[PDB]
Parts: structure tokens; C-alpha cells; sequence
């Protein structure tokens, strides 16, 4: 089969620049391959057909070219509405294949995260379960490592990680954290710990509780 | 093939391709077919009026043509160019005065000129890469010489092993069956006016790069066509040569058109275009100068592949730069710059023989060659100015 | 109008088959061929076959030769593609879409049009309630700068959850995270950034809701 490797997944833009999106083929595909947009909420939508031409009702910003078995997707005044999922395919041998989309993404200063950590409740302790929750709040360098400790246990089970896409206001990410223990389990041990690992600040951000409390 | 792969298939841009290569070669397989057939006021006038008539008549229709596949699309005029041609053979077969021959030799014109304009307009605008230009171009160019190579034979055995009409009723049968191909890709029934309004065909002429292409394509296939019917008078004249040895003597001339046509397509955009056309030229000033130097059959073998391996060498090279030109100072609209491309082709075709027999009985048949050779060579240097033209 | 409409979702148990619809209007429904293709979350799409209603001619990957079958209904103008033997890994979206001709011929161009897709999820649990839990501050870290509150909604099979703050009234800084699925049961979490001083003075209630079983619990988040 052909493959059609599309190298970067997300790519970090700002309005009004120009931004490049490459599909590199593998068995020399000829002028052969279309470009999809895919916006947030819809079913794709095609752009560039024969690798060159544009699909009717297209604006100019989108172009496309050929080099070889290098096929590029150019938008030369990115826009608020241009910032979707690019896909492209070929069909010159069956079966077709499609590259892995390239998601395009605003651009903004890095923001440190903000910290929350929750102990469980009264009324899922009174059904015998215990849930540790941690927030992850408002950093823009999309990776994060987060990190749960138990009197420096470092455990990697039952832990449960949920993560958003940009903010449409802030243009900003979050993430939460769900540790689940038994309440014998959780009743045994005192500390509880969670600590985020980003960019912004080389020592992590612990945010920490004991039972005692 | 097989019905399955017909029914269980996306329809690629090669179909075109094969429908282009087709019916070129049908093209030049029905006119080189009825030469050895034609002679069966004046009789000097009439010969020539009938050697002429179809590249005057395609020479005449090929602006109208141009402008049509504007106003209304492509397959249409593909598909009208291939009825006449069908009609042109069946008259062809079941005729025997002149005034019906004359007739039938128009109707080719016409029919010829429809597919050849609008093929090569259809074939620019869906293949708008300038590599896959080229190679599909030299592709389609091939089709002209694998006509005028099987032709002859085709005509000649069928002829006497046969019967007389026989030649021409299978090349209608054949004709059927493109028709049929044709059918299966295109939809002949809907006017689909093209979205953009091409320059005018004067703004064209106006335009010194693409006169320059076009003069190189008619001086370089004027040689060719002067030389073709004048070769075997001075080879009866002076060798003495048997009449196998008229038809032999010019086959290396078609076969290296056949094979530079096909390998030129894809080196003309890695060498330069503009190189390439330029060395065309001067080889084939250089050989059609040296062929007057033979005294055997054996001294036209090395000129004729000179020849023809540089003619094919020009016109692979200076057919996709209509194109890229139109492309690069114009409106992208291909229908009425290859009507001039087919002109310039036609030209020669046109003035050839007569023009050709009339230097030749002047001054001589040397002295022709070595005026052609005088051209080319001249003409070649004004390639250099397509390059690097300005662009829009 | 050229419209191909899907089914919204599917629920199948693991080892059954599954039979997805495409049902097309505003065209002659058997001059275009019918695609149908595959993507999995995270990953890209992968092309699963195609269809012409008119010969009911029928392409597929060699991939998906015995998962998938596609039959094509022209009384109707309906797609049908049947998945058979169901796992866990066909958890994906399929896409039905449609093969434009380039204008004056029959050649092959693009896929103008697509139709939403059809999420089918393969899992053998059953509708169950959820469970909301208030999350309040750890007990004193009073801070001045603000305060953030949240509910932990647990153990829900189907996915549609709506959960909302205080009926709506509050929207700025409420962060609502993805459901996601672990041993058959969804979790889902939000998170409210209010002043200091509103919490304590202002009640902050979760409403979740869950429509495929009738179920609306509002929580009130207290201090410690
Ligand atoms: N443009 C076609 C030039 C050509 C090539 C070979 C021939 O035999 C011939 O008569 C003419």
C-alpha cells in the first residue's frame, strides 16, 4: 500500500500569517492526491483537487503544489474560520489511503497552570469509594505532565486523565486528574499529592493535602 | 479488458490521454492510407487540390474550433470531430469520382481539426503540472507518428489480399470502436461554457514568445514535409532505386520521431525547454543539409534518424510551453492557443508539395535541401528568448 | 439540495453485528458511487469500500473484506454497510460520502459531498444511573485571590450528559472536561473559578441531568 505520511499533528498559528502543511507519498503518486478540511463541528469538506487545483467556492488563501512525491497545502492569510483538520488522500492505487489529519491551533503567550486538588467526598466515602481529583487549569503549551503521590508512592493505576481542547475566549488549555482508591486503601495512608510538570517553570507544581484535615 | 475492471473503477485522467492517442493515430492512418490510392481542369491542378484540400480546409477551421471549445466545452467538439471522421471514411469507401474524393478530403480536414484542437485543450486543462504536461503531450504527439508508421502497410496488405474498399471499411470498424471507447468517459450531450472568458486570438498573436514557439514548430515541420514527396524523385532520378527502396528509405525518419517523441516528453523539463528546442533545430538543419550528400540507400539512414529524432525533439518540447505560457501572461484558457500550435502544423502540410516541386524543378533538390537547412539553422537562436519570459 | 444522512450513534454488544444507513436525496441516487470510510479517535481515517447503486458493483480494502458489507436499497435511496463479529476496535465513526465527476466527463475528481458521521461504541454494559459528588476547598486555604469548586459525575454507561451551573447563570470560568470510558462506565468532571468572597455568601448548585435515563440531581457544594 501507499503511505502517505503527514509528518506534523498539531500546528500553533497566528491570523493574518502564512502557514504550510506537507503529505509526503510513498510510491510516487502522480498528481493524484486531494486535500480535506474538516471543521470542528462538520463533515469534511474537500479544497485541493489533482494536487492543484482548487475546489470551487475556495477562497485564494488556500493553494496547493507539488514537488516530487511532496505535496503541500499552503494558506497564505490565515483567518479565525481557517483553523481545522487538513487531511489528505490519494487515489492513484486502491486502497485508498488518507494521511493522519494536521489540526491548526491559535498562538499566545505561555500561561503557567493553576493547581486545584480535591479530597473525596463525604457521601462517596459513605458508599465506600474514595476519588482524589485534581485541576490542571489555564496553561497554553498544550503539554503537561501531571504525577500523583502517596507518601512518595508514584502510582500509575487507577489514575483517570481527561484533557480540553483551546478555549475559543482564551485560547488556553486545562486538564483534570481522577485518582480512584478504595476507601480501606484510602483510609491506611495520610498524604496525598499531585504535581504538574510543564514548560513555563522547571520545578513542578505540587499541591498537596493530608487526611487529618 | 475484462468487463469487471470496466464496471469496478475510478475513471483516471488517462482515459482522455487514450482517447486523444487514438484518434490522432486513426487520423493519420486514413490519410496516409489513401495516398498510394488517389491516383487510381488540369490534372496537375487537380492532383494538387486534392493532396492539399485537407490541410487547407483543417488550416481554415482550427480559429473556429478554438473559440468554440470556449463557448461550449471540450468533449463535444471531440465527439463531432469523431462523427465526421467516421463519415469522411465510409464516403472514402463507397466512392469513385473526384468531386466525391475532394469532398471526403475536406471532411477529414474538418474532423481532424475538431479532434486535434480540442484534445490538446482538453489534455492542457485537466493536466495543469507542467511534468505531467509534458510527458502526457509527448504521449499524445506519439500517436501521430504510430499512424503514419502502420498505415502504409496496413493499406497495402489489405489492398490486394482483400479488396479494394477493405482498407477503409476496417478503419471505419476501428473508428466505431474508439467511438465506443469515447462514449464511456465523456457526455457529448451538455453545453458546459467554461467558467473563465480566454484572451482574445489577436492579444495571442500580439505575443512575441508564442510567435517564437510557433514559428519554431512550423519551420522545423516544413522540412519534413517539403522533403517527403521530393525523396523519391531524386532517388529514382539519381540511384535508380527500385520501388521497395522509395518506401524503405524514409522509414528511419518515422520510427525516430516515434521514439523521440515518447522519451523527449519527460527531458525536455530537465534539460530546458527552450535547450532543447534550440538543439532540435540545429540538428535537424544539419542532417536535412547532409542528406543531399548520399549516394546509396545506405547514406539515408543517419540523416532521416537525425531528422526525425530532432523534429520529435521540437515538438515535445514546444507543445506544453503554449501552455505554460498562456499560463504564465494570460488567462489560463487553452482552447484558442493550441488552434495556432495546429496552424503552424498545418501550414507546412499545406505548402509542402507544391512548394517543394517547384524549387525542386527550378533550381534543384539540393539546392531545397540546403535552403531548409539554411532556416533552421538561422531560426534556432531566437529559442533562446523563451528561457525565462516576463511574466503576467 | 445533495444531502446523505446518517444515523447520530449506535450502541452494540461486543460479538453482534451492526447495520449502518446512509440515506441519500436531491440526486439521481444510482449515477454516483457511495464511499464509506473509518476513523478511529486519534487516528486517521481508513477508506472502507466502495459501492454504485446502480450495477451494485462493489470495491473493499482488503482490510475489511470479512468485517464489512456494503448492499445499497434504490427503492429507497439507502446505504446500507453491515459490520460483522464486533470488537472493541471497531469503537469508531464512519463516514458515508459521495463521488463528484469532473464537469463534462466521467471521470473521478473528489468526494463533494459527505454525510455526519455514526459513532458506534462496542460495549456490553447497560443503562445505569449517574452519580454526582459535591467537590469542595480542602478544609481552611483560604485564599483571597479565589476559589474553585467542581462535581465528579461517576458510573454512567450512556454518554449524553449535561451538566450545568446553577441552571445556566453561570458560564465564564466553568471548565467542563470529556467523557471518558474506563471498565465499561463513563466519568465526567467540571470545575467552576468564582471569587473568594461569592462562594460563601452565594450557593453554587450542579445540575446533571441524564436523558437516557430520566435521572436530574442538583447538588449543592458546601465548605468543610
Ligand atoms: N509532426 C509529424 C512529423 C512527421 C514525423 C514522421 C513522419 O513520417 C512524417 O511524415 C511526419
Amino acid at each position: 500500500d501507499i503511505v502517505m505520511t503527514q509528518s506534523q499533528k498539531f500546528m500553533s498559528t497566528s491570523v493574518g500569517d502564512r502557514v504550510s502543511i506537507t503529505c509526503k507519498a510513498s510510491q510516487n503518486v502522480g498528481t493524484d492526491v486531494s486535500w480535506y478540511q474538516q471543521k470542528p463541528g462538520k463533515s469534511p469538506k474537500p479544497l485541493i483537487y489533482w494536487a492543484s487545483n482548487r475546489f470551487t467556492g475556495v477562497p485564494d488563501r488556500f493553494t496547493g503544489s507539488r514537488s516530487g512525491t511532496d505535496f503541500t497545502l499552503t494558506i497564505s492569510n490565515v483567518q479565525s474560520e481557517d483553523l481545522a483538520d487538513y487531511f489528505c488522500e490519494q487515489y492513484s492505487s486502491y486502497p485508498l489511503t488518507f494521511g493522519a489529519g494536521t489540526k491548526l491551533e491559535l498562538k499566545r503567550a505561555d500561561a503557567a497552570p493553576t493547581v486545584s486538588i480535591f479530597p473525596p467526598s463525604s457521601e462517596q466515602l459513605t458508599s465506600g469509594g474514595a476519588s482524589v481529583v485534581c485541576f490542571l487549569n489555564n496553561f497554553y503549551p498544550k503539554d503537561i505532565n501531571v504525577k500523583w503521590k502517596i507518601d512518595g508512592s508514584e502510582r500509575q493505576n487507577g489514575v483517570l486523565n481527561s484533557w480540553t481542547d483551546q478555549d475559543s475566549k482564551d485560547s488556553t488549555y486545562s486538564m483534570s486528574s481522577t485518582l480512584t482508591l478504595t476507601k480501606d486503601e484510602y483510609e491506611r495512608h495520610n498524604s496525598y499529592t499531585c504535581e504538574a510538570t510543564h514548560k513555563t517553570s522547571t520545578s513542578p507544581i505540587v499541591k498537596s493535602f493530608n487526611r487529618n484535615e | 479488458a475484462l468487463v469487471r475492471w470496466l464496471q469496478e473503477s475510478r475513471r483516471s485522467r488517462k482515459l482522455i490521454l487514450f482517447i486523444v492517442f487514438l484518434a490522432l493515430l486513426l487520423d493519420n492512418m486514413l490519410l496516409t492510407v489513401v495516398v498510394p490510392i488517389i491516383p487510381s481542369l488540369n490534372e496537375n491542378v487537380q492532383v494538387g487540390l486534392l493532396f492539399a484540400s485537407k490541410a487547407t480546409v483543417q488550416l481554415i477551421t482550427n480559429p473556429f474550433i478554438g473559440l468554440l471549445t470556449n463557448r461550449i466545452g471540450y468533449p463535444i467538439p471531440i465527439f463531432a470531430g469523431f462523427c465526421i471522421m467516421f463519415v469522411s471514411t465510409i464516403m472514402f469507401a463507397f466512392s469513385s469520382s473526384y468531386a466525391f474524393l475532394l469532398i471526403a478530403r475536406s471532411l477529414q480536414g474538418i474532423g481532424s481539426s475538431c479532434s486535434s484542437v480540442a484534445g490538446m485543450g482538453m489534455l492542457a486543462s485537466v493536466y495543469t503540472d507542467d511534468e505531467e504536461r509534458g510527458n502526457v503531450m509527448g504521449i499524445a504527439l506519439g500517436g501521430l507518428a504510430m499512424g503514419v508508421l502502420v498505415g502504409p502497410p496496413f493499406g497495402s496488405v489489405l489492398y490486394e489480399f482483400v479488396g479494394k474498399t477493405a482498407p477503409f471499411l476496417v478503419l471505419a470498424a476501428l473508428v466505431l470502436l474508439d467511438g465506443a471507447i469515447q462514449l464511456f468517459v465523456l457526455q457529448p450531450s451538455r453545453v458546459q461554457p467554461e467558467s473563465q472568458k480566454g484572451t482574445p486570438l489577436t492579444t495571442l498573436l500580439k505575443d512575441p514568445y508564442i510567435l517564437i514557439a510557433a514559428g519554431s514548430i512550423c519551420f522545423a515541420n516544413m522540412g519534413i514535409a517539403m522533403l517527403e514527396p521530393a525523396l523519391p524523385i531524386w532517388m529514382m532520378e539519381t540511384m535508380c532505386s527500385r520501388k521497395w527502396q522509395l518506401g524503405v528509405a524514409f522509414l528511419p525518419a518515422s520510427i525516430s520521431y516515434l521514439i523521440g517523441t515518447n522519451i523527449f516528453g519527460i527531458l525536455a523539463h530537465k534539460m530546458g525547454r527552450w535547450l532543447c528546442a534550440l538543439l532540435g533545430m540545429i540538428i535537424v538543419g544539419v542532417s536535412i543539409l547532409c542528406i543531399p550528400f548520399a549516394k546509396n540507400i545506405y547514406g539515408l539512414i543517419a540523416p532521416n534518424f537525425g531528422v526525425g529524432f530532432a523534429i520529435g525533439m521540437v515538438d515535445s518540447s514546444m507543445m506544453p510551453i503554449m501552455g505554460y505560457l498562456v499560463d504564465l501572461r494570460h488567462v489560463s484558457v487553452y482552447g484558442s492557443v493550441y488552434a495556432i500550435a495546429d496552424v503552424a502544423f498545418c501550414m507546412g502540410y499545406a505548402i509542402g508539395p507544391s512548394a517543394g516541386g517547384a524549387i525542386a524543378k527550378a533550381i534543384g533538390f539540393p539546392w531545397l535541401m540546403t535552403i531548409i537547412g539554411i532556416i533552421d539553422i538561422l531560426f534556432a537562436p531566437l529559442c533562446f528568448f523563451l528561457r525565462s519570459p516576463p511574466a503576467k | 439540495e445533495v444531502k446523505l444522512q446518517e444515523s447520530g450513534a449506535e450502541l452494540v454488544k461486543p460479538g453482534a453485528s451492526v447495520k449502518l444507513s446512509c440515506k441519500a436525496s436531491g440526486y439521481t441516487f444510482t449515477s454516483y458511487w457511495i464511499d464509506w470510510v473509518k476513523q478511529r479517535p486519534g487516528q486517521g481515517l481508513e477508506w472502507i469500500g466502495n459501492i454504485y447503486p446502480g450495477n451494485s458493483s462493489t470495491n473493499y480494502n482488503e482490510k475489511f473484506k470479512n468485517k464489512a458489507t456494503l448492499t445499497v436499497d434504490t427503492s429507497s435511496s439507502t446505504a446500507y454497510m453491515q459490520l460483522s463479529s464486533l470488537t472493541s476496535d471497531d469503537s469508531a465513526v464512519y463516514y458515508c460520502a459521495r463521488e463528484d465527476y469532473y464537469d463534462g466527463t466521467y471521470v473521478y475528481y473528489a468526494m463533494d459531498f459527505w454525510g455526519q458521521g455514526t459513532s458506534v461504541t462496542v460495549s456490553s454494559a447497560k443503562t445505569t444511573a449517574p452519580s454526582v459528588y459535591p467537590l469542595a476547598p480542602v478544609c481552611g486555604d483560604t485564599s483571597g485571590s479565589s476559589v474553585t469548586l467542581g462535581c465528579l459525575v461517576k458510573g454512567y454507561f450512556p454518554e449524553p450528559v449535561t451538566l450545568t451551573w446553577n441552571s445556566g447563570s453561570l458560564s465564564s470560568g466553568v471548565h467542563t472536561f470529556p467523557a471518558v470510558l474506563q471498565s465499561d462506565l463513563y466519568t465526567l468532571s467540571s470545575s467552576v473559578t468564582v471569587t473568594s468572597s461569592t462562594w460563601p455568601s452565594q450557593s453554587i448548585t450542579c445540575n446533571v441531568a441524564h436523558p437516557a435515563s430520566s435521572t436530574k440531581v442538583d447538588k449543592k457544594i458546601e465548605p468543610r
